[PDB]
DNA sequence: TTTATGTACTCGTAGTGTCTGC
DNA sequence: GCAGACACTACGAGTACATA
């Protein structure tokens, strides 16, 4: 009956895909099209960028004719989420440039049924084309590892440099207590496919990050088994976690001198 | 090493003999600690030829750099007693304090068993340097009821509510401004030592500006000595002057320097002014508009206006008064406008003591507005009591 | 968007103690403390502008060099500088084990230091009385009030000075010749008198009007900024005649652009720094500029308002 | 109880022999209470205005209205301070004092009226000394009888109309509660007297309390109880006219005043003053009984008399506007030993 | 934003949206024209009354430096946005410390209403602003100058927004008129001039109240009269022939003429004294004691008018004290 | 020591989460 | 794998300042 309806498969991929970017951004604007859900949001620092993207093939059932740009708030999003069992059946609902949307918890597919409302925000902020470009450097890395460098760096300095130069990643964070200086050799095998150091090389990097951002993409790392990162001197850090369907990226703007 | 540590540290004293002034205290000290263990055999039922047998804890006060912590460290390190110290720079919470030298209220020194006849070298005497940079209080005083080691503690001022506790807990020693002879003597060793050139006459200014603070003395000899070695009475005013010290000051001093009628006079206004008055104010803004209202009639006054009765003046330091209650209900309301601080500070303060200055007719005497606010507030809420039982 | 100059306030600013002008005294005892290298611990005090972080961070890059990266530790009001997750780290950064050349230690420059708590200074005592060895300090604060007793006594007091106006137009005339930039001196003058011993208001205004009109003649300084509002209003208050206060308010105040409660608070700040009248006139001065201060943040701020507290300052002033 | 304040209190309308037309007025508004509009009854403390609003109430619901219950309630305030204020309720009507803490007497306002109005149609409010409401919970209360009306009524019951802001005294209807007449007064009295079993010799100790109450019914009747209790049960028509404690302080304050003139009188006065407000007494009352005490002396002048009432009003403004009422007191007795002197 | 403009006030509609724009300011636009193009900018400080195109200039100023979305390259801060020392710790210092996301530029942060933010914030502010200058840019917005720390007025650059002019107002009402399709007599031009007291948003409403006044939007030309009746301000005339009744006429003649000025439409005590004051100011007054005592008593008058009471008292107050006043002169 | 909001700091506690282990 | 252990973020109550 309404114009825009997509029901997930489970509420649990939603939930998991919305709180990998609950905590580092707060308003959120949707943009539903006919080729699927993107949403790109600014933090509030304005240093971290966020562009999510689902796919039509994430789910289920997915019919939306006319554009609509959904802007809302990832706070009681979340709370809105919070309620409603893992394992029910949501199904996104929208009208012709509506207040609010329409949050079908349907419990197991019979009896109970709920019927959760969030007002929609008002955010007339356009959708940012900041795609991609000539990137100097791209590699991959196993999301569980990259998260334990840099959960590990981080307690030890204020700011990671990532550096890439002749085949070859190299973390550093200098600080008060130490300096960590983990490195990676690029390798490929076989045997378990997953975890691979690949990496492309045009004209070496050396770029500084901040630890609570570098911390708030690997809290996104639960989404995808691999992520890959993009560097240049003149672009900001590109972090393409692989999704069913779609991707998550993670614009993060490194810091000068 | 030499001329790489600094002049407070190197010329620290060796001995009690070294100590500038302070003599009575630091012999009180000595005999204290001299004697605690007489006191605990003696299971501190009864007090000694001087009252040391019945604290096994005391306290030392006083301005700060008159020698508190020097005079600590040389009597437990001439006795022998294995020093524990705790600092400002630690935690002292409660749960960390029961999780600190709690256990070492009675252990003995594992240090001491290895550095050592030093008879005395193996017990533990507990330092709490720097008590005002604090439930710790509550904790020290349970400390001081039962403690099996020799237990002293330093602050700064026991005025304050909060070493209330430790009223009658510990033997009170009091460090006072040390006599300008002793320090006279000390820089003349540390001139003829350092190689510049120090006046006699130069030191009791300088304790005067100093107020008393023996290691600012040296700071400010070092400093001079940087680039001028040559200590003469042409600069002493202009050195006075660039160090003086902008030392806060007590509610009833505070009081005491309002009410008096020199401040007020045209020649004592060219120093003195009344930007100073503010400033003066405001070191205790809460305490201030209070003492200045409890004795601004019981003065002489000495700067009446011709034709003009005590009477007089007293109702017009009245009036501002009042007005000066309406400005602070202003500023302490739902509006909450405290860039109207500089102006109570006048209408509270500078002009109501500008019209009564002068000698005391009696003496400062604290508030009593709190106490009687107080105790009208208990009997507001019995009568409401009463007034709710009875309806 | 292209990269943007440097500012001529930080593209100028000094590198050595010599190039510091103003309080000839402290900056020789400051190149003694250099060359000497035993730097006791010191507070700097001081109005805003006159050259204290600058002196500072000369001294610090001057006493220890390549090891400026790790050597000093900087603290500023940006840093979180509390009582519990701050004393950890200048307790290990005074215990940290690095060698130096014999006469030069650790600095810890906690600039701006008026801002802190007092357990951060409590704690602060102990931890300058223990490692005084090894590591020293550089408190740098405009207003040493807050600074407890304890910490003065065991610090070394240097007190900054306003700069005296051949100081600044020394470096002023430096900068000049620097920049060669066409000059008059009756607009350098103009600059003294409008930075009041402010240094980088001095070199803003400088800025401003080589870049707003390339000449820095007068008519072209009085016409970018401003005179100083609290002369105007001492100007105003001053005077004899009703007619010419009021006149002097309504011309230079209101139909320049002053809010009532700034020229109520200058008159106040004026009035009570003010000399040349009788203290007790001075007194009721600042109680009925107060009166109308209350009116003023009651809510009716009014051209009237002012107009009666000049009227009632001339009846105090004229002895009715 | 055995007070005979309490004791006899005209619970109807009919047994109101205070005033026919006040009477005749209220019994207008009750013929249709319906549309009965939010009041506010105003005038000299003592004439009896709760007695009128409990005939009232019980004469627009019917009897019960006079059987009471204590209910205290918790109220939480900025930060964590307790102030748990009760609420003498009762079915029909709710009574309600700012008797706690003036700085946040709007919040008790605030959250009771609102818990009121979650739904014999309406429940009436009475707010007893609703002049000392600091014109906060007044700002509250201007929407809050406005928006909610058909469920929630006030009674507004003060003894000054001062310090009620305008738009109060603009949605409120305005009831004029007049002292009683002396002659009126000894009829009271003299009914007491007669239902009491105390002998008179004559009714000239009924016309000297009527005269001695000054229009004020209710420490009338004090009066007569504490003379009856302490004459034995039988007045004497010799009887000192005894005055409360607290007006003997005031006059031999003033009789301190007059007589010396000294900074040392001040203080002595200063000290009476703190006693006085450690006593239970408001700012407005004191300066008004020292105002009016120091102009029955004698031995003034008009001049003088003039000073006094001038600066009485000056220093009662600053009360208005104060906190500390010390400072405005000992500041209005210096001006009138500078004034007398 | 909803179906675009047309829609929304003639105070928000008629925003500049170029620094060509703005109006009255000449000195100050020009200088900071002159700063974009050389290529420097320093840490600008706009002071002025409400209403005189400070936020409007700045908006302009980092449209022009920007492209069209400049709210993605800057950091705009309000009263509205909390602002404590934790936000200036946090989200400023990230601002300041990084790199551009969207292209190769410096950043630019706007505080607006900044004289809101507590002493602490300035303090911050202060290091902060210092330290990373290289390659970021503080602009401070504020209408109060007594509410910012001395260190944060002596870091940034002073620029001083003085009230608009006449001949900027006539421009900016010309160019209005012109879009609106609307007439409007000299007469009710100079009306408004005076009406302003320096802001254009009292402008901007009250030509939008008349529009809406008129019954017929177009033909009919805005007359002083149609300002007069829609903004409530005495005439002139009006004020002029009151105190003349003051003056000269006897109290049963003055009061009647106030009572029958303020009932004839509605006028109030208040914007009528002040109309009184101006007048009397166009006078010359031979003693100083008429004009103090004018003066005080016309202050006092206002402040209780402003804490409100009756009307009928004040309006004899203000006549008993203009009779007053201009007797102690002769 | 009452004051009477708003801000900032500090501590303490309660859970909430992932990490080692048998 | 369930259980304990672990240190982390989040939350709540208390104190102290408020113009140079
Ligand atoms: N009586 C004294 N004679 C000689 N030197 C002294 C004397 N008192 C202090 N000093 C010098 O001051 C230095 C430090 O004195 P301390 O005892 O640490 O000051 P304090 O009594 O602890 O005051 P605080 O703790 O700063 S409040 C010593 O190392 C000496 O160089
Ligand atoms: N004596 C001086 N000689 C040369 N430049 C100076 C001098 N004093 C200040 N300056 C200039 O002032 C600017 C920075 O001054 P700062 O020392 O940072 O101000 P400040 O003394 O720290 O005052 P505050 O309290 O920090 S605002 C630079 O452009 C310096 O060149
Ligand atoms: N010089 C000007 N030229 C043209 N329009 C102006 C000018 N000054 C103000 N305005 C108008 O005034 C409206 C509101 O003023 P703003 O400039 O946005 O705010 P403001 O002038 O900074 O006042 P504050 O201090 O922010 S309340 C703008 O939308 C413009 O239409
Ligand atoms: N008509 C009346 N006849 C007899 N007594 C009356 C009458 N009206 C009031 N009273 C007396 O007034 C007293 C109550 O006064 P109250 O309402 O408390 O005055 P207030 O409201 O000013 O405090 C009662 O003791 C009652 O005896
Ligand atoms: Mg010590
Ligand atoms: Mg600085
Ligand atoms: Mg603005």
């Amino acid at each position: 009956a309404s114009m825009l309806e997509a029901k997930f498969e489970e509420a649990s991929l939603f939930k998991r895909i919305i709180d990998g970017f609950k905590d580092c951004v707060q308003l959120v604007n949707f943009q539903c099209k006919e080729d699927g859900i993107i949403a790109q949001a600014v933090d509030d620092s304005r240093v971290l960028l966020v562009s999510l993207e689902i796919g039509v093939e994430a789910f289920q059932e997915y019919r939306c004719d006319h554009p609509v740009t959904l802007g809302m708030d990832l706070t009681s999003l979340s709370k809105i989420l919070r309620c409603g069992n893992n394992t029910d059946t949501l199904t996104l609902i929208a009208d012709n440039t509506p207040d609010s949307i329409i949050l079908l918890f349907e419990d197991t597919k019979k009896d109970r049924i709920a019927e959760y409302s969030l007002k929609l925000m008002d955010i007339d902020a356009d959708f940012l084309k900041i795609e991609e470009l000539q990137y100097d450097s791209t590699l991959s890395l196993p999301s569980s590892e990259f998260s334990k460098i840099v959960r590990d760096l981080s307690q030890l300095s204020d700011s990671i440099n990532i550096m890439i130069t002749k085949e070859t990643i190299k973390f550093v964070a200098d600080g008060d207590i130490g300096s960590g200086s983990v490195i990676i050799k690029p390798f490929v095998d076989m045997e378990h496919p997953e975890t691979s150091i690949k990496l492309e090389m045009d004209q070496p990097v050396d770029l500084t990050f901040g630890a609570k951002y570098l911390l708030d993409i690997i809290k996104g790392s639960s989404l995808s088994d691999r992520v890959g990162i993009r560097l240049s001197s003149e672009a900001p850090a590109l972090f393409q976690f692989d999704l069913k369907s779609g991707f998550l990226q993670f614009f993060l703007a490194p810091k000068f001198n | 090493r030499e001329e790489d540590k600094l002049w407070t540290v190197k010329y620290a004293p060796t001995n009690l003999q070294q100590v500038c002034g302070n003599k009575g205290s630091v012999m009180k000290l000595k005999n204290w600690l001299a004697n605690w263990e007489n006191s605990k055999k003696n299971s501190f039922k009864h007090a000694g030829k001087d009252g040391s047998g019945v604290f096994r804890a005391a306290m030392l006060y006083g301005p700060p750099g008159i020698g508190k912590t020097t005079a600590a460290h040389l009597v437990a390190q001439e006795l022998g007693y294995d020093i524990l110290e705790q600092n400002a720079s630690d935690v002292r919470s409660k749960t960390l304090l029961n999780a600190g030298v709690k256990n070492a209220l009675d252990n003995m020194s594992v240090v001491g068993y290895f550095k050592h006849q030093n008879l005395n070298g193996k017990h533990f005497v507990i330092i709490m340097d720097e008590v005002d940079g604090m439930g710790g209080v509550g904790q020290l005083a349970q400390f001081c009821r039962k403690t099996s080691t020799p237990l002293i503690l330093i602050c700064n001022e026991r005025n304050l509510p909060k070493m209330r506790p430790f009223d009658r807990v510990c033997l009170d020693i009091q460090f006072r401004r040390p006599d300008a002879n002793s320090i006279k003597s000390r820089l003349m060793t540390i001139a003829i030592r350092e190689k510049f050139k120090l006046d006699p006459n130069v030191i009791d200014r300088l304790i005067q500006t100093t107020r008393g603070d023996i290691r600012q003395v040296i700071n400010l000899l070092s400093t001079i000595s940087t680039t001028t070695k040559t200590i003469n009475h042409e600069n002493i005013n202009e050195i006075s002057k660039a160090w003086e010290k902008n030392i806060a000051l007590k509610p009833f001093d505070i009081a005491h320097k309002m009410l008096d009628g020199q401040i007020y006079s045209d020649i004592g206004s060219r120093n003195f002014t009344l930007n100073d008055k503010i400033a003066l104010y405001f070191d205790d803004f809460d305490f201030t508009p209070l003492m200045i209202q409890e004795n601004y009639l019981s003065t002489r006054p000495s700067v009446l206006k011709p034709g003009q009765s005590h009477l007089e003046a007293v109702a017009e330091a009245a009036n501002c008064i009042s007005l000066g209650d309406i400005v602070e209900k202003k500023i302490r309301s739902s509006e909450q406008l405290w860039s109207l601080l500089p102006l109570h500070a006048v209408l509270s303060s500078v002009y109501p003591a500008s019209k009564v200055a002068g000698h005391m007719a009696g003496r400062i005497n604290f508030t009593a507005w709190l106490g009687q606010n107080s105790k009208s507030a208990k009997y507001y809420r019995l009568l409401q009591e009463i007034h709710y039982h009875t309806r | 968007t292209l990269s943007l100059q440097l500012p001529w306030v930080e593209k100028y600013r000094p590198q050595v103690l010599s190039d510091i002008v103003g309080n000839k005294e402290t900056i020789d005892r400051l190149q003694q403390i250099a060359k000497d290298g035993n730097m006791p611990h010191m507070i700097i005090s001081g109005m805003p502008g006159i050259g204290k972080t600058t002196s500072v961070h000369c001294l610090a890059h001057e006493l220890l060099g390549r090891s400026y990266a790790d050597g000093v530790l900087e603290l500023n009001a940006s840093d979180d500088r509390g009582i519990d997750v701050v004393r950890n780290q200048i307790k290990h950064f005074a215990q940290k084990k690095l060698h130096l050349p014999p006469g030069k230690h650790k600095i810890v420059i906690l600039d701006e230091a008026d801002s802190m708590t007092a357990g951060a200074q409590q704690a602060l005592r102990r931890t300058m009385e223990l490692y005084s060895n090894s590591t020293r300090f550089a408190f740098a604060c405009n207003q040493s009030n807050k600074i407890i007793e304890p910490l003065q006594s065991r610090c070394a007091i240097l007190r900054y000075s306003k700069l005296s106006d051949e100081d600044v137009l020394k470096r002023l005339l430096q900068i000049i010749k620097l920049e060669d930039v066409k000059y008059t001196n009756d607009g350098l003058e103009a600059i003294i008198f409008t930075a009041e011993g402010d240094m980088r208001q001095a070199i803003n205004n400088l800025q401003s009007t080589v870049a707003g009109h390339g000449l820095v003649n007068a008519d072209n300084v009085f016409k970018i900024v401003d005179s100083p509002h609290p002369l105007i209003v001492k100007k105003m208050l001053l005077a004899s005649n009703l007619e010419d206060s009021i006149q002097i308010l309504r011309t230079d105040l209101w139909k320049k652009g002053y809010s009532s409660i700034d020229i109520v608070t200058t008159s106040f700040r004026v009035t009570k720094n003010l000399a040349q009248v009788k203290e007790s006139v001075r007194l009721e001065m600042i109680k009925e500029i107060g009166l109308t201060h209350m009116r003023i943040l009651e809510g009716v701020g009014t051209y009237l308002q002012l107009a009666s507290m000049l009227a009632k300052i001339h009846k105090l002033n004229n002895k009715a | 109880m055995s007070l005979w304040v309490d004791k006899y209190r005209p619970k109807s309308l009919n047994a109101l022999s205070h005033n026919e037309e006040l009477t005749n007025f209220l019994k207008s508004l009750s013929d249709q209470p319906r549309d009965l509009p939010h009041l506010l009854l105003y005038g000299p403390n003592g004439t009896g205005k709760k007695t009128r609003c409990m005939a009232l109430l019980e004469s627009i619901f019917g009897p019960g209205v006079y059987r009471l219950k204590i209910d205290v309630r918790q109220f939480v305030t900025a930060s964590n301070r307790k102030l748990e204020l009760n609420v003498v309720s009762s079915p029909y009507h709710l009574e309600i004092t700012p008797s706690d803490m003036g700085n946040n007497d709007r919040i008790v306002i605030q959250e009771l009226l609102k818990e009121v109005a979650q739904m014999h149609r309406y429940k009436c409010v009475i707010i007893n000394e609703a002049n000392s409401l600091t014109k906060d919970a007044q700002a509250a209360l201007r929407r809050t009888m406005e928006k909610y009306s058909k469920n929630i009524r006030l009674i507004m019951v003060c003894d000054s109309m001062s310090p009620i802001i305008a738009p109060i005294k603009s949605r409120c209807l305005l009831i004029r509660c007049p002292a009683p007449s002396d002659s009126e007064i000894s009829t009271i009295l003299s009914d007491v007297v007669t239902n009491e079993r105390i002998q008179l010799e004559t009714k000239d100790i009924l016309k000297r309390i009527a005269q001695a109450s000054n229009g004020n019914l209710r420490v009338s009747l004090l009066m007569l109880e504490s003379m009856a209790l302490n004459n034995e049960l039988a007045l004497k028509s010799s009887s000192p006219i005894i005055k409360p404690d607290w007006i003997i302080v005031i006059h031999k304050l003033t009789r301190k005043i007059v007589k010396e003139r000294s900074v040392n009188s001040l203080i002595e006065c200063r000290a009476v003053l703190y006693d006085l407000l450690a006593h239970c007494i408001p700012a407005n009352i004191i300066l008004k009984e020292l105002t009016f005490s120091l102009l029955d002396v004698e031995t003034l002048n008009t001049t003088n008399k003039s000073s006094i009432i001038e600066y009485s009003s000056v220093f009662d403004e600053r009360l208005s506007l104060g906190n500390k009422a010390i400072f405005h007191l000992e500041g209005f007795i210096a001006k009138v030993m500078c004034c007398l002197d | 934003e909803k179906r675009s403009k047309e829609n929304l006030p003639w105070v928000e509609k008629y925003r500049p949206e170029t620094l060509d724009e703005v109006y009255g300011q000449n000195e100050v636009i020009t200088t900071v024209r002159k700063f974009v193009d050389e290529g420097k900018l320093p840490h600008l400080l706009f002071y002025g009354p409400p209403g005189t195109g400070k936020t409007s200039t700045i908006v302009a100023l980092a449209r022009e430096i920007y492209g069209k979305n400049y709210s993605n390259m800057v950091l705009e801060l309000n009263a509205s946005d909390d602002r404590g020392i934790d936000v200036v710790r946090n989200q400023i210092k990230d601002f300041a410390s990084t790199r551009q996301i969207f292209s190769k530029g410096f950043k630019l942060i706007i505080l607006d209403e900044a004289d809101a933010m507590t002493n602490a914030a300035q303090n911050a502010l202060r290091r902060v602003i210092e330290r990373y200058t290289k390659n970021t840019r503080f602009c401070v917005l504020a209408n109060y100058a007594h509410k910012l720390t001395p260190a944060l007025l002596s870091r940034c650059t002073r620029f001083r927004f003085q009230p608009l002019p006449q001949e900027a107002i006539e421009r900016r009402i010309a160019n209005v008129l012109v879009h609106e399709k609307l007439k409007l007599s000299p007469n009710a031009e100079k009306a408004l001039i005076e009406l302003s007291n320096g802001d254009m948003r009292r402008v901007l409403n009250v030509l939008q109240s008349c529009k809406a006044t008129l019954d017929n939007p177009d033909e009919d030309e805005i007359s002083d009269d149609v300002i007069y009746e829609c903004c409530g301000a005495p005439r002139p005339s009006d004020l002029k022939a009151v105190l003349k009744s003051i003056l000269e006429d006897d109290w049963g003649t003055a009061h009647y003429t106030l009572n029958k000025v303020r009932s004839a439409k509605g006028l109030a005590l208040i914007d009528l004294i002040e109309g009184i004051v101006k007048i009397l100011e166009d006078y010359e007054l031979q003693n100083e004691e008429t004009r103090v005592h004018l003066l005080t008593k016309l202050a006092d008058i206002e402040y209780s008018i402003s804490k409100g009471g009756n009307d009928q008292i004040q309006g004899s107050a203000v006549i008993g004290a203009i009779k007053a006043s201009f007797e102690n002169e002769t």
